[PDB]
């Protein structure tokens, strides 16, 4: 109220714990007692692109602008 | 059968046929500094930052459109590769203005990150630096086309996934204004996606425009509403 | 023999190219297509 | 080169020299700088709030 | 200073003229210079003794 | 294996250099066209292709590649997509004047060679892309195609064949990049002239997807003489690998600024003093000589006194023998200003796909204008060397390369000249 | 070079523009030359047709072409702003192109512009305060063997001199057509000397062939 800041009564607010495997992640979350939620890793899907696919004859894939 | 060998820096791996160098480098964990490539659009070999030296080659080929022939040996971190990257980065920072404070992508530029981790440090080009007149693309998208590096990404974006075709290249040489000639509002659905397609601070948000800066804000997981897709 | 055998080109007006195109458009193969009327 | 008041400046015959690009809050080791920035109706980028904790300020 | 504009910041005149100097100033003060990983120890003469920083 | 040869008359490729005997299908009939062509077209494409690869044809227009190998690449067995032949009738490269004269005099031989090429590689139709500023001779080519169609001589069943073949003309709109390998192809397609990439070859995907090829007017025009004439008689002139005829065109500071047909090799001083006038003001008056073209570095006097006119000799002189601009310049003029205008030409003609040619030609034009004024320090001229090394090999087409080379020639030969010029401006300011 | 439209009526559609239906027959000839399914290729010939039916083209001409060939208009704007044919800025009747890069400047092209300056009056690049004498300088138009070359609408002029500059300007003020052949003698692209090349007329089909 005096300045217009952001105050909180949350000591565990601004932590982040960087791990390198989900196995030891869940192991540590079980180990130090707190409950936990596990989201899942989503990879970039590999594709099939070519400049020749951009420049087909009859196929409607055509950049038409470059 | 459907497997082609590359020695990415002497490291052998099997690659699906038809794919190109950059997908193999992301298969082995490498990146390549790239601008005009994007993983949802067509491939248009324009950025020239994506170069990489293959052995037994007098030139240095671009790693977007070159198909993977059998048994390569790809030098991602050779000598003239780094020399070419320094050269092309030094070209890119000639016609780009000094708007790093007032821009809207301070921590979230791409020129800045690539110019640190691959670019030179001492500059040249004492006199010049063309200026481009901005447009009003719409009251939802702030537009300063001087920061545009003509990377030709929004055009393929529109011409494929929007289909609208209101953004074209006008001119030649140093003078290539990218935009709409007729001052028509580029307004359709998914037009909000173009301010994240723009890899520099040229096409940006209008209501957000000068309200924050990316390093202070914290990210939070969430799910979309108002639509059945999420 | 120093006589310029051309200057038959001297008479050319503006539309002579397209007029020759229109006069020389027939007896021609039918421009084979494939499927769609357009790339869209 | 003494370090005192933490003053601001303005242009010769002009408005505030500040831009509110938050570099000083980005580098302030005590995190004493607090910046909240809005542009005015004229189009140029400016501020709302610019706070220095002279308590926290290590100078 | 060093002539390394990825670690030491450039001087202010060539900052406000050049582009690369402005980019290096900006990201050098936001993110800071990256450091290769590992551990080191060194110690010098403080007047109290082996001042070690690890 | 002679003394590099010299041309003798009536062994020439074509007559009617200027204004001479005839301009008619009957004129081509008198000068020896559409002669024996039936069984030439009806023998078998392997014979014609072996003949082309036997003759040792050196491709023109600024590429220097052996044409027989490229047309051997054009011998893919045919799929459902048709094959096209493109005739590049564009003249950029200031100094060229070259196939303007061919397409004014003898378009019938162009029709000869393009039907030969279409029968040769299993092609189907020949587009002829002429520069848009060539309207008069384009209409002369139209009159020639009118005559060719009116004789019943091409089209369906050319000269009594079982073969169909049509030729078209597409006018340009004016850009040096229109005369390139593949921005040409998309300029046919209706896109603005902007190239494609080399790893898709033009022999795979071309005009909308047609496996096609492109050739210069001279190579197409000399191709039916290879078929109707003997093997290696064309290769009997000049040197071993590069062997044949070329228009050597000498504009600039000479007497009789003109064109000659000569053989593959000639000594340069004999070329200047014998067959086209000579140097204005004597042989020692000249500042420099630019062979090759505008995509070729300069050559000073002491080099070019003995440097003859051959591809391999000019490559050993670190110059790319392009086409037709094989001229000199006098000591009286500023080659600084000449090269500065050449770089202004490159700025005003380039599309902006690649970042490096755009920014490099930008710096080169501004810095060469500064050197016309002579403002900077010699560290700047070594920096000009630095950017001129960094441009080449980082582009799509060879326009940035042809921008990079004259700066390299100027630095490699005229270093103290620029040193003295900048010293003069230092004394001028101070 | 002002690549933004800046509406300004005498532009700002709908400017009145239309072709004769005879020109529509020309347009069907032009897209009869090209293969079907890729109708969008004839933008450059159709748009040069529009520039010749109306000397400078407005934006309504481009919208008309876009309505004909049913392409998106942005392709037409790209092609129009790209090349060097299409004077989108309005001009007079004639159009004067002094062409010079390297050899023409090497053969005193600037004195030609001095002559056009002190006779025509107005500056280079600018225009006259009437029609039919819009003036620009341009890069290479091929014919380098001759003097700095003057191109007017579909016409070359080669091997000039300042008094023949005055002659061609007087011919333009008289309005009648000159001949596109070069002035100052040597009637073609010629050696100005005495034909060091061929003398005797060629036999043609009679000399050396090989098993036709
Ligand atoms: C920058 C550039 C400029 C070119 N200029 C010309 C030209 O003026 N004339 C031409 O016929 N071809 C030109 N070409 C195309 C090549 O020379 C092409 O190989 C040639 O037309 C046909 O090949 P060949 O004659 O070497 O066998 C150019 C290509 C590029 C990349
Ligand atoms: S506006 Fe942005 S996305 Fe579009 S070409 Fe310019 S830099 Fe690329
Ligand atoms: S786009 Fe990037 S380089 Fe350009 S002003 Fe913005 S932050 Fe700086
Ligand atoms: S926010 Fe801080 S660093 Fe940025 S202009 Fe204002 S006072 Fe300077
Ligand atoms: S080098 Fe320049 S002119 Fe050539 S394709 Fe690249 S951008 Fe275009
Ligand atoms: S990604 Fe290869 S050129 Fe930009
Ligand atoms: S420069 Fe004027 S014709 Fe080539």
């Amino acid at each position: 109220p005096l300045m217009g800041w952001a105050s909180t009564a949350d000591p565990l607010s601004n932590l982040v714990l960087t791990f390198s495997t989900k196995e030891d992640a869940i192991a540590f979350a079980e180990k130090n007692g707190w409950s936990y939620d596990v989201e899942e890793r989503k990879v970039p899907k590999p594709k099939s692109k070519s400049y020749g696919a951009n420049f087909s004859w009859n196929k409607r894939t055509r950049v038409s602008t470059k | 059968s459907n497997l082609i060998e590359v020695f990415v820096d002497g490291q052998s791996v099997m690659v699906e046929p038809g794919t190109t160098v950059l997908q193999a480098c992301e298969k082995v964990g490498m990146q390549i500094p790239r601008f005009c490539y994007h993983e949802r659009l067509s491939v248009a070999g324009n950025c020239r930052m994506c170069l990489v030296e293959i052995e037994k080659a007098p030139k240095v080929v671009a790693a977007c459109a070159m198909p993977v022939m059998k048994g390569w040996n790809i030098l991602t971190n050779s000598e003239k590769t780094k020399k070419a990257r320094e050269g092309v980065m030094e070209f890119l920072l000639a016609n780009h203005p000094l708007d790093c404070p007032i821009c809207d992508q301070g921590g979230e530029c791409d020129l800045q990150d690539q110019s640190m981790m691959f670019g030179s440090d001492r500059s040249r080009f004492l006199e010049g630096k063309r200026a481009v007149e901005d447009k009003n693309i719409g009251p939802l998208v702030k537009t300063i086309m001087t920061r545009c590096i003509q990377c030709t990404r929004c055009i393929r974006f529109a011409s494929e996934i929007a289909g609208v075709d209101d953004l074209g290249t006008t001119g030649r040489g140093n003078d290539m204004q990218v935009g709409t000639y007729i001052e028509k509002m580029f307004m359709s659905e998914l037009s909000g996606n173009i301010i994240d397609i723009c890899p520099v601070g040229a096409l940006t948000s209008k209501p957000y425009a000068f309200t924050a800066r990316p390093w202070e804000t914290r990210k939070t997981e969430s799910i979309d509403v108002m639509d059945a897709v999420g | 023999n120093t006589t310029y055998k051309n200057l038959q080109h001297h008479d050319y007006s503006t539309y002579t190219f397209l007029d020759l195109n229109l006069d020389l458009s027939k007896f021609r193969m039918p421009q084979p297509s494939s499927g769609r009327e357009s790339p869209r | 080169r003494f370090r005192g008041e933490h003053a601001l400046r303005r242009y010769p015959s002009g408005e505030e020299r500040c831009i509110a690009c938050k570099l000083c809050e980005a580098v302030c080791p005590a995190q004493a700088i607090t910046i909240e920035a809005e542009p005015r109706a004229d189009g140029s980028r400016r501020t709302t709030r610019y706070d220095i904790d002279m308590t926290k300020c290590i100078y | 200073k060093v002539d390394d504009a990825k670690v030491s910041p450039p001087k202010r005149a060539e900052m406000k003229t050049s582009m690369e100097s402005l980019i290096h100033h900006f990201k050098l003060y936001t993110e800071g210079y990256q450091v290769p990983p590992g551990a080191t120890y060194t110690a010098i003469e403080a007047p109290k003794g082996e001042f070690g920083v690890y | 294996k002679t003394s590099f040869g010299s041309l003798k008359d009536e062994d020439r490729i074509f007559t009617n250099l200027y204004g001479r005997h005839d301009w008619r299908l009957k004129g081509a009939q008198s000068r020896g066209d559409w002669y024996k062509t039936k069984e030439i077209l009806l023998k078998g494409p392997d014979w014609i292709l072996g003949e082309v690869k036997t003759s040792g044809l050196r491709g023109r227009g600024g590429a220097g590649f052996p044409t027989g190998l490229k047309w051997s690449f054009m011998n893919k067995p045919s799929d459902g997509r048709p094959k096209y032949l493109v005739v590049n009738a564009d003249e950029g490269e200031p100094g060229t004047c070259k196939d303007r004269e061919i397409i004014r005099h003898d378009p019938h031989k162009l029709v000869e060679g393009c039907l030969v090429g279409g029968r040769a590689m299993g092609a189907r139709a020949a587009y002829i892309y002429i520069r848009g500023e060539f309207y008069n001779e384009a209409s002369n080519l139209q009159v020639a195609i009118r005559e060719a169609y009116e004789a019943g001589l091409i089209g369906k069943n050319a000269c009594g064949s079982g073969y169909d073949f049509d030729v078209f003309v597409v006018r340009g709109a004016g850009a040096y990049i229109c005369g390139e390998e593949t921005a040409l192809i998309e300029s046919i397609e209706g896109k603005q002239g902007k190239p494609r990439l080399k790893p898709p070859f033009p022999a795979d995907v071309g005009v909308f997807g047609c496996p096609t090829t492109v050739a210069n007017v001279e190579t197409v025009a000399v191709s039916p003489t290879i078929c109707r004439r003997g093997g290696a008689w064309f290769a009997s002139f000049g040197r071993e690998r590069n062997s044949g005829t070329k228009l050597f065109n000498i504009s600039g500071h000479v007497n009789n600024p003109c064109t000659v047909e000569e053989e593959m090799s000639v000594p340069l001083k004999e070329l200047i003093e014998k067959h086209a006038g000579g140097v204005t003001g004597g042989w020692d008056n000249l500042l420099a000589v630019i062979p090759g073209g505008s995509s070729t570095p300069l050559i000073p006097k002491s080099v070019c006194e003995t440097v003859l006119m051959d591809f391999d000799a000019l490559i050993q002189a670190q110059t790319g023998l392009g086409t037709a601009a094989v001229i000199v310049m006098d000591r009286s003029t500023d080659i600084v200003k000449a090269i500065a205008r050449l770089i202004e030409f490159y700025k005003h003609e380039s599309c902006g796909q690649c970042t490096p040619c755009r920014e490099g030609v930008d710096w080169m034009n501004k810095v060469m204008a500064r050197f016309v004024r002579g403002d900077a320090r010699p560290a700047e001229i070594d920096s000009l060397w630095e950017i001129s090394k960094q441009i080449e090999g980082h582009t799509i087409c060879a326009l940035g390369d042809g921008a990079a080379w004259p700066v390299q020639g100027l630095i490699r030969h005229f270093r103290p000249e620029l040193e003295e010029r900048m010293q003069r401006f230092a004394q001028q300011h101070q | 070079a002002l690549f933004v439209h800046r509406d300004t009526p005498k532009n700002n559609p709908e400017t009145p523009f239309d072709f004769t239906p005879e020109n529509y027959k020309r347009i069907e000839a032009i897209v009869k030359n090209y293969p079907e399914g890729h109708k969008a290729a004839a933008v450059l010939p159709v748009l040069d047709l529009a520039q010749r039916q109306n000397g400078w083209l407005p934006i309504s001409a481009m919208n008309k072409v876009a309505e004909i060939l049913q392409v998106p208009p942005m392709r037409v704007y790209e092609v129009a702003t790209f090349y060097t044919m299409y004077n989108r800025k309005p001009v007079g009747k004639y159009h004067i192109q002094v062409c010079t890069t390297t050899p023409c400047m090497l053969r005193n092209s600037d004195s030609i512009l001095e002559a056009i300056q002190k006779k025509l009056g107005i500056k280079v690049g600018e225009t006259t305060p009437d029609k039919l004498f819009t003036l620009i300088e341009v890069e290479c138009l091929g014919a380098c063997v001759n003097a700095p070359m003057v191109q007017i609408n579909d016409n070359y002029y080669e091997d000039l001199t300042p008094k023949d500059i005055e002659e061609i300007i007087d011919e333009l003020k008289a309005g009648k057509i000159p001949k596109p052949g070069p002035r100052s003698g040597r009637f073609s692209c010629e050696p100005a000397g005495g034909l060091t090349s061929l003398t005797e007329p060629p036999k043609g089909p009679g000399f050396g062939v090989q098993a036709g």
